[PDB]
């Protein structure tokens, strides 16, 4: 039912306004656990000899790296999304440059994105980066994806009861409440928000008397959009284990300046971040996935803010491999 | 001075502290050991809040705060212009608060009447303790209590509120709110089912207490009674705050999530799931 | 252009704001403070203030006959056996006899009619069992009838005779009890009364004090003032019971 | 103590009584019982209850209504009632999520709801004449009718006159335990935090004040019982020592006292005033007013703070920033 004292409480606002972090120590403790499984660095190899765009067949993004240094990318990227499987799961034994299996041309694609995110998305992801572990976590399918109808467990490692199963009609409602913080927001807020750009999450008037010409009948948005933008931010908060006042100051969620941490702004960034990465990078690899990965739809699994965060405001409490694979970005 | 029926009941005695010594009234209020000590009380808060303004932004009685010290300071004294101001003006706020309480009391025995009243008023007294004192002692910062500011208290409430998500769905806050409702929609009825036997209206008689009963009767079938009424008036209006307090000590202290993945406990029991 | 906005910068609900302050305090101050004095004024101690302060009387059509009209002049005749402690206007007075049969303080009774309550067919409203004969006492509790009263020295005062019923609202209001030694009845309203199986223990008045309960004029029905008389006698008992209960308790 | 106060100590029992109305006394039915807990502290009496046409036709559309939203719910969980009783608090009725401004929406996007409403506002008008008819047959004036009236008027309010008034059938409220809640949240979010409408702060002073009046009055009463401060009708048309120890008490406490009449006036306004003061609130809404923290802060009211964390630039607004 509830959770023993002591809570762990941080300051995000002026003093009086109750804004901050309310933690619990056994679950951040068993967070920072799953976390610290991130596989060390390997030892670092020595620049030698020609690049792999001489030495081998058929590599196409990696090409400037030396064979050992290709070699040890490699044995990361095993160790990162199918650590269990090993090397065959992308490659033919016989023919390393085959692309026969889906696998293959899949993490190529993951290589470019991987490199778009710490070239590209530094306002998101700053010196600390990502690597294949941050949404993988040593499985071929990233734990926590979305489809294009929201989708229970929210960790796909555990097993799904019959209820839970998309299939199950009347599961409906429990399967929309567990993505958004157990509430009864009637909004799949990844769809709406996160999938692509089609809708804007602000929805509160920047004026205080209603602008003639934009305040009556069909000139309105609905009010379900703020129902709905209500729901994407349950999502978020729960995406990184944290509350509002992470973000805001709930004097005015509209308003930045004083009434927003940076936070806030990385937050912005990160919606920005993950709608490229849907669009450009995880949507289109329909075409490349057996139908077994896609959803009812034929759609590619996709990414929300939990694929990386897990239930922390920085995924995987800010550990770093940036310096030690330079050729996942940021790229020159 | 005097109401026609006063004079009778201006006696001598009723003090819980002090007898004589300030045992008489200034114009119609009773003094009393309690009195002195409230008006000190009053005199003391009212002047550190109007320095502490003085010392802000702003002269605006809406926007002027009086606001605690930062997370960091715990259960320490803070520097007066960084939430000191706040620490002396809350012992203040106790002081009068309690004195107001032990005068009531005082009051009663004097006019020979029960001590409901007082004891009603121990509520939201504890209901401040809880806001102000407890949950922070158990969070271990007096930076987690309230300012004191007409529109900045409710800044606090809102922030609060969202530290865990929806406020709404905290099974102390349903309850509290649920009694608010019940509680002001009854004194609607006692006041006007009153009103309505002693003012039938266009020179008509005054009715009686069996009228008053058989209203209730025909229109919900039931009726609680004359004296009923107004005991459970006085447990609706109290349970307000005496659930509410669990809500609000529940919050941080027995629980750091949001408050609809409470109901986990129910949703998430493995025969329905 | 903007709903709501007004010339020189107004807006609509900015005049509403101050709308809504207006009917507050009208409604408060003219009206409500107003119906607060429809009883004991004017005061003591004709201004102009003392008319102000006033609404238009009312009546009230009484349901057996009769009016009543509120404010009226009703000055206190009654002597008051009190004595100022001090010549300050704020100071207190105290008893010069004895409180309880005086009627002073705690013990004082309102000058309420001479006039038996009644049930809405006309018939006494508080009336003993032996009178209300359809009456009864539920089932699983105690009957205090025969039982002894026990004052607060704990002392036998006497012995519960009856008990007396309101028939408007089926609520027992008064136990009757034969006074110990007095050759008397005598009333005690049960929020005196600690009703217990074996007794009825009374701390408001001391054993010997029951001898001047105030004394009803018929044996079977008692009038408003009769009602207020009897319970003040008791409620007096609180504070002058022992010259100590008028002292600090602490 | 007076135990009086807690519980009745000794209860009494008597043939029921029977006030005649002007009309309706054939349409009393049931035959009485008596409970002996709740007599310790309430009547003991239960029954019987007045039908009538009024209170019927109440109950018509009040059932229709709730068929509307069990059904509609049911739905929600295609029709799996151990899914139903587990989900119940999630599921509800919604107004439409598309914006048709005041065009009649279809079934599956508003249409039901509005329905629902209507039967409900039906449902709420008959009992109000109830509540206004049996005090008119008992000789009683109308006082908890025009109370009820505010409270029905509020619920329309919320319902569609805002909705109406801004011409948007998406703004009414949802059926349904969280829905309803949810709403609140929503509306807040979109009217700039309700915390800076000064209806709300009316409102919700005046329900607090509820909560001050009844507490004061409630113990006030229990306080002087003993002098029979509950038989209120006869210490309004015949002052007892009761009351004028309660007016003292509160003298001689805040310097001013009520009469045992106009308290009761006191808190049938207060009361009346709080519904009055979100009616008021939610008619302003979206028609005059579209950000209310923003219009205090036009007004010179909203406080402001220092910055704590760093001040945050809206990112939107950079230069080169995407949209
Ligand atoms: C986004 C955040 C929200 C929020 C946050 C919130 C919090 C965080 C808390 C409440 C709490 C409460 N909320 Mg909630 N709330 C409520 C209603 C309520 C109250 C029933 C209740 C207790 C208030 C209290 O503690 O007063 C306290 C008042 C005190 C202590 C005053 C004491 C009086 C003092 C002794 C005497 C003072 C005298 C003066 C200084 C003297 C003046 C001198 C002059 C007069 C002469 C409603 C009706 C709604 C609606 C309709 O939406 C709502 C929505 C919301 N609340 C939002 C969802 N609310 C509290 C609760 O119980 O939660 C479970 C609580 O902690
Ligand atoms: C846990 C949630 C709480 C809460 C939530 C809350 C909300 C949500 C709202 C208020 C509002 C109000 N609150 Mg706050 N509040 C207030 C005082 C007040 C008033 C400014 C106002 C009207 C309340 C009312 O009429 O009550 C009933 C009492 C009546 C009718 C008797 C008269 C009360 C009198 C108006 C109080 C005057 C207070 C003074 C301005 C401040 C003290 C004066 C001193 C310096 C002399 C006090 C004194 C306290 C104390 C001592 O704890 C308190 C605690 C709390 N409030 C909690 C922090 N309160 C409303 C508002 O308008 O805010 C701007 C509003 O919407
Ligand atoms: C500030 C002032 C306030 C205020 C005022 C006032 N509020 C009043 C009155 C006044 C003055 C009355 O006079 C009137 C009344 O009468 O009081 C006894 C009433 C009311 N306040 C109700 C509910 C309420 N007030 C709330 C709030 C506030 N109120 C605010 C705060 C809240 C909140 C806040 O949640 C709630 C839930 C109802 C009890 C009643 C509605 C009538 C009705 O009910 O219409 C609808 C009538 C029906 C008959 C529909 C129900 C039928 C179902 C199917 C029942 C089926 C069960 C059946 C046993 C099974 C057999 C089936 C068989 C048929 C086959
Ligand atoms: C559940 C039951 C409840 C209940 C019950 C009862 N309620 C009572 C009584 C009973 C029984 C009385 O007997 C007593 C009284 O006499 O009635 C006339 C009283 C009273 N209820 C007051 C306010 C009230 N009740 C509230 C709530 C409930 N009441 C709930 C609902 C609320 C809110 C907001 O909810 C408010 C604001 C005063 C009017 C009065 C205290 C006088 C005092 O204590 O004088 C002594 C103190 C002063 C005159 C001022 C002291 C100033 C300090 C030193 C400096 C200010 C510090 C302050 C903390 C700053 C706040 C800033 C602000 C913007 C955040
Ligand atoms: C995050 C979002 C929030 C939010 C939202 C909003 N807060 C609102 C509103 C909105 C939108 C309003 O619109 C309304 C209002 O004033 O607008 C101006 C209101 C109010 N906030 C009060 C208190 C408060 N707010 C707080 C805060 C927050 N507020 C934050 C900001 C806080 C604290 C402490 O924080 C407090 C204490 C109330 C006094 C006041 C009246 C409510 C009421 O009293 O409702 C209850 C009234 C009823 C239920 C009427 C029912 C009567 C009918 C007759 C009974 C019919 C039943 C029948 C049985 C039918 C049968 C069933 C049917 C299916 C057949
Ligand atoms: C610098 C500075 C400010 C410091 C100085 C301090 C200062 C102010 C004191 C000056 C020194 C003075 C004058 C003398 C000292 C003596 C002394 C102790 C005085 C105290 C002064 C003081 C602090 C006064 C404040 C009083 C106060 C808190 C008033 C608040 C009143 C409020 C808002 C009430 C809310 C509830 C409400 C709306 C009530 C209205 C209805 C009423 C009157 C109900 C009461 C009431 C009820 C409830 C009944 O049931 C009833 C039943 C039958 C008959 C009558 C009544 C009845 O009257
Ligand atoms: C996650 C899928 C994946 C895993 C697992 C994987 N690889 Fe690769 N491998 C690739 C991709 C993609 C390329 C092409 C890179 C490019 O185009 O720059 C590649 C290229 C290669 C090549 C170059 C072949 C050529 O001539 O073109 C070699 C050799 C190689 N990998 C070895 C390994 C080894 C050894 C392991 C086990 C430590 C391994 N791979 C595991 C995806 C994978
Ligand atoms: C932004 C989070 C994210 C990052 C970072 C990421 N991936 Fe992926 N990956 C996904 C998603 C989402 C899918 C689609 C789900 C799936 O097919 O398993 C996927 C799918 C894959 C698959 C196919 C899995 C299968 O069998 O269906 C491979 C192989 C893969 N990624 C390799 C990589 C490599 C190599 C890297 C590092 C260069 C990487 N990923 C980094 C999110 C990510
Ligand atoms: C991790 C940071 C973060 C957290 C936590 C967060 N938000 Fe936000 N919120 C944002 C950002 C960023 C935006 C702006 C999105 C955009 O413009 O694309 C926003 C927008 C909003 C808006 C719309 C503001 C407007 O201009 O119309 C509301 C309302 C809101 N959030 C409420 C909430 C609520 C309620 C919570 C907690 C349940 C919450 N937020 C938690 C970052 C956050
Ligand atoms: C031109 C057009 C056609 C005419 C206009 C139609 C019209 C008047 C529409 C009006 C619509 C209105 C007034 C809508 C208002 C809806 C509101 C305020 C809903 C609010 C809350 C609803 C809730 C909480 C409903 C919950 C429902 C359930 C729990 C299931 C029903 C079962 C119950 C036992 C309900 C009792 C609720 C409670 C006492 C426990
Ligand atoms: C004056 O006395 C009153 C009653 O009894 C006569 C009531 O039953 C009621 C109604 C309460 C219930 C629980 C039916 C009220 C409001 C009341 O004031
Ligand atoms: C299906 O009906 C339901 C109940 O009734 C048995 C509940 O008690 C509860 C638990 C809630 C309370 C307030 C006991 C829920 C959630 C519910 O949905
Ligand atoms: C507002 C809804 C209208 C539905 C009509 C409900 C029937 C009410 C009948 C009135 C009762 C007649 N009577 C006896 C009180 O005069
Ligand atoms: C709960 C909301 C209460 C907010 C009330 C704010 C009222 C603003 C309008 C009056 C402004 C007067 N002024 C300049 C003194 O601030
Ligand atoms: C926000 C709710 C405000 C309601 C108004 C409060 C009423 C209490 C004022 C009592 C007036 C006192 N007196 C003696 C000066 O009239
Ligand atoms: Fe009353």
């Amino acid at each position: 039912c509830f959770e023993p004292p002591p809570a762990t409480t941080t300051q995000t606002g002026f003093r009086g306004l109750s804004m901050g972090e309310v933690l619990h120590p056994a679950t951040v403790k068993a967070k920072k656990e799953r976390d610290a499984q991130y596989p060390p660095a390997l030892a670092a190899v020595k620049a030698e000899g020609p690049p792999v765009s001489q030495v081998y067949k058929n590599v196409k993004v990696l090409g400037n790296l030396t064979e050992a240094e290709f070699l040890r990318t490699m044995t990361a990227i095993t160790e990162w999304v199918s650590p269990q499987e090993g090397c065959t799961y992308c490659h033919d034994e016989n023919n390393l440059a085959s692309e026969a299996k889906y696998p293959y041309v899949v993490a190529r694609r993951m290589l470019e994105m991987t490199r778009a995110i710490n070239t590209n998305w530094t306002q998101h992801v700053a010196q600390t980066g990502v690597t294949c572990y941050t949404c993988h976590r040593g499985t071929p399918l990233p734990p926590y994806v979305r489809y294009l109808e929201p989708t229970l467990p929210l960790n796909n490692r555990e097993t799904p009861t019959h209820v839970e199963r998309v299939e199950t009609r009347s599961g409906y409602v429990v399967r929309l409440a567990k993505y958004t913080a157990y509430s009864a927001l009637n909004y799949d807020p990844f769809t709406m928000f996160l999938a692509n750009d089609k809708r804007q999450v602000r929805v509160v008037p920047q004026t205080a008397l209603p602008l003639v010409g934009v305040s009556r009948g069909k000139e309105r948005r609905p009010l379900s959009d703020a129902y709905a933008t209500f729901a994407l931010m349950m999502s978020i908060s729960d995406s990184l284990g944290t509350n509002c006042t992470f973000c805001h100051n709930a004097q005015t969620f509209e308003s930045w300046g004083k009434k927003s941490t940076p936070q806030r702004a990385i937050a912005w960034w990160g919606i920005r971040m993950v709608r490229d990465l849907n669009m450009n990078y995880l949507a289109p690899l329909n075409a490349s996935l057996p139908a077994s990965r896609l959803g009812r739809q034929g759609e590619a699994p996709q990414a929300d803010c939990r694929t990386c965060h897990q239930g922390v405001t920085k995924p995987l409490f800010g550990a770093s491999r940036l310096k030690d694979y330079p050729e996942l970005g940021p790229i020159k | 001075a005097l109401l026609s029926f006063e004079r009778k009941y201006r006696v001598r005695g009723g003090t819980l502290i002090g007898g004589d010594l300030f045992d008489f009234w200034v114009g119609p209020y009773f003094v009393g050991f309690f009195g002195v000590s409230a008006i000190f009380f009053i005199f003391l808060g009212v002047s550190l809040i109007g320095y502490a303004a003085s010392q802000g932004p702003t002269w605006d009685p809406f926007a002027i705060s009086i606001n605690p010290p930062d997370l960091k300071y715990g259960l320490g004294a803070a520097p007066l212009l960084e939430g000191g101001f706040w620490q002396a003006i809350t012992v203040c706020a106790l002081g009068a608060f309690i004195s107001w309480m032990l005068r009531e009391v005082e009051i009663s025995r004097k006019l020979g009447i029960g001590w409901h009243v007082p004891l009603a008023f121990c509520v939201p007294i504890f209901m401040f303790c809880v806001l102000q004192v407890f949950r922070p002692l158990l969070l271990g910062s007096w930076g987690h209590a309230f300012p004191y500011g007409i529109l900045s208290h409710l800044d606090w409430v809102n922030n609060f509120g969202y530290q865990y998500l929806n406020w709404h769905y905290n099974p102390g806050h349903m309850s509290s709110v649920s009694f608010l409702f019940v509680n002001a929609m009854a004194l609607g009825l006692h006041g006007g089912l009153i009103l309505s036997v002693a003012n039938p209206g266009d020179g008509d008689k005054v009715k009686t207490a069996e009228h008053e009963n058989q209203y209730f009767r025909d229109v919900v079938g039931y009726s609680i009674g004359a004296l009923s009424i107004h005991r459970l008036g006085l447990f609706l209006a109290s349970n307000i705050f005496l659930t509410g307090a669990f809500g609000t000590i529940a919050s941080g202290p027995f629980w750091t999530r949001g408050w609809p993945e409470w109901w986990g406990w129910w949703l998430d029991i493995p025969f329905w799931s | 252009m903007y709903h709501g906005a007004l010339a020189q910068h107004l807006d609509i609900a900015q005049l509403v704001w101050y709308a809504q302050w207006l009917v507050i305090w009208t409604v408060v101050l003219l009206y409500l403070r107003r119906e607060d004095r429809r009883e004991g004024y004017p005061l003591v101690e004709p201004e102009d203030g003392q008319v102000y302060e006033l609404p238009y009387p009312k009546t009230f059509v009484l349901p057996h006959g009769g009016t009543v009209t509120v404010p009226r002049r009703r000055p206190e005749t009654r002597e008051l056996k009190l004595a100022q402690t001090d010549g300050f206007e704020g100071a207190p007075l105290q008893p010069t006899g004895n409180p309880l049969v005086d009627a002073v303080g705690p013990a004082s009774y309102a000058e309420r009619a001479e006039v038996v309550d009644a049930t809405v067919d006309g018939k006494a409203k508080i009336v003993p069992l032996r009178v209300a004969t359809d009456f009864s006492i539920a089932e699983g509790d105690v009957d205090p009838r025969g039982l002894p009263v026990v004052a607060a020295d704990g002392v036998e005062a006497g012995t519960v005779t009856d008990l007396w019923v309101d028939r408007s609202e089926h609520y027992f209001r008064y136990l009757e009890l034969s006074v110990a030694g007095s050759a008397r009845t005598a009333l005690i309203p049960l929020g005196f009364c600690d009703v217990k199986k074996d007794k009825i223990v009374v701390t408001s008045i001391l054993s010997d004090q029951f001898a001047n309960v105030p004394r009803l004029q018929s044996r079977d029905q008692i009038t408003l003032r009769e009602e207020d008389k009897v319970s003040a006698y008791y409620a007096g008992g609180l504070l002058y019971a022992t010259p100590e209960r008028a002292e600090a308790l602490l | 103590a007076d135990y009086q106060t807690i519980y009745t100590q000794i209860q009494a029992r008597g043939p029921h009584i029977t006030v005649s109305g002007e009309w309706g006394d054939n349409d009393r039915v049931g035959k009485p019982f008596y409970s002996y807990w709740l007599g310790k502290i309430g009547d003991a009496q239960i029954g019987p209850i007045y039908l009538g046409a009024s209170g019927i036709a109440a109950f018509a559309f009040g059932s229709t209504a709730i068929l509307i939203i069990l059904f509609n719910m049911a739905a929600e969980v295609h029709f799996d009632p151990l899914q139903f009783f587990r989900q119940f608090f999630w599921l509800g009725l919604y107004p439409p999520k598309a914006q048709y401004g005041m065009g009649i929406p279809p079934l599956h996007d508003g249409g039901w709801w509005l329905m629902a409403g209507l039967f409900m506002t039906l449902s709420l008008g008959s009992w109000w004449i109830r509540v206004y008819s049996r005090a008119r047959a008992l000789g009683l004036g109308t006082h908890i009718a025009w109370n009820f009236a505010a409270a029905i008027f509020f619920v329309l309010c919320i319902g569609c006159i805002h909705p109406t008034l801004v011409g948007s059938w998406s703004e009414g409220v949802p059926f349904g335990i969280w829905p309803h809640i949810d709403w609140l949240t929503a509306f807040s979010i979109r009217y700039g935090n309700f915390y800076y409408c000064p209806w709300l702060g009316f409102s919700i002073g005046f329900a607090y004040g509820c909560g001050l009046l009844f507490a004061a009055h409630g113990a006030t009463i229990l306080a002087v019982a003993r002098f029979g401060g509950d038989r209120e009708i006869e210490q309004i048309t015949d002052r007892g020592t009761a009351v004028e120890r309660a007016a003292l008490f509160w003298r001689w406490t805040i310097g001013f006292n009520a009469t045992i009449e106009s308290v009761h006036r006191w808190g049938w306004f207060f009361s009346l005033m709080v519904m009055v003061s979100a009616s008021v609130g939610i008619l302003l809404t979206g028609t005059f007013v579209d950000n209310w923290y923003l219009w205090c802060v036009k007004h010179g009211a909203a406080p402001d703070y220092p910055a704590y964390l760093p001040a945050t630039p809206d990112p939107a607004s950079l230069p080169g920033a995407p949209k």
